[PDB]
């Protein structure tokens, strides 16, 4: 639905996934990092019930569902429901389809080599984007708070990467990862 | 006896005050590098809005 083919942007968490274009000051929608399913057993026929539902339809039918977080602790190990919420995301909701749009991600400079190397395939081979970059959540933060110098802090809900950047320059050797995040907040 | 220490005294006044002088003459054709700048400051007093840019 956009006249413009520019990159898309999607930020997934292990919280929820925010997702729009490029150039713009918000994300357009956002959608849970979650897929659904039933743990019931059926019982009226022709009800039409999915398998599994997808990001804001696992948290619209949830009574009966059990939902599960793809991303654990800031790392991808489930692709096919990675695969199901980026679709959803990108063609029923953000109406763009990123076949005709560059798409970048993001992630903790020190998450696991797997998450970005899956990633990056997903979006090559069963989106067929153009081109991908796989971001990271430190450099994010100082474009997005105006600043090249200072201490990225990201207290979110997977893993906190704790990341210094001087003059545009990352600063490694003082990375501290801790294993705290907001999930483990929710679970106290 | 009043000329030769006389002329001594010339010589010598002459030689330090000159050394002097060849000194002060690179002090006084160029007293622009003993200077300063007013280095002015913008501060962005504009603490009523923000910016357009997709960064602010």
């Amino acid at each position: 639905d956009e006249d413009e083919t520019t990159a898309l942007v999607c930020d997934n968490g292990s919280g929820l996934v925010k997702a729009g274009f490029a150039g713009d000051d918000a994300p357009r929608a956002v959608f849970p990092s979650i897929v659904g399913r039933p743990r019931h057993q059926g019982v009226m026929v022709g009800m039409g019930q999915k398998d599994s539902y997808v990001g804001d339809e696992a948290q619209s039918k949830r009574g009966i569902l059990t939902l599960k977080y793809p991303i654990e602790h800031g790392i991808i190990t489930n692709w096919d429901d990675m695969e199901k919420i980026w679709h959803h995301t990108f063609y029923n909701e953000l109406r763009v389809a990123p076949e005709e749009h560059p798409t970048l991600l993001t992630e903790a400079p020190l998450n696991p080599k797997a998450n970005r190397e899956k990633m990056t395939q997903i979006m090559f081979e069963t989106f067929n984007v153009p081109a991908m970059y796989v971001a990271i959540q430190a450099v994010l933060s100082l474009y997005a708070s105006g600043r090249t110098t200072g201490i990225v802090l990201d207290s979110g809900d997977g893993v906190t990467h704790n990341v210094p950047i001087y003059e545009g320059y990352a600063l490694p050797h003082a990375i501290m990862r801790l294993d705290l995040a907001g999930r483990d907040l929710t679970d106290y | 006896m009043q000329a030769l220490l006389g002329a001594r005294a010339k010589e010598s006044l002459d030689l330090r005050a000159h050394l002097k002088q060849v000194k002060k003459e690179d002090t006084e054709k160029e007293n622009r590098e003993v200077g300063d700048w007013r280095k002015n400051i913008d501060a962005l007093s504009g603490m009523e809005g923000r910016k357009k840019k997709f960064e602010s």
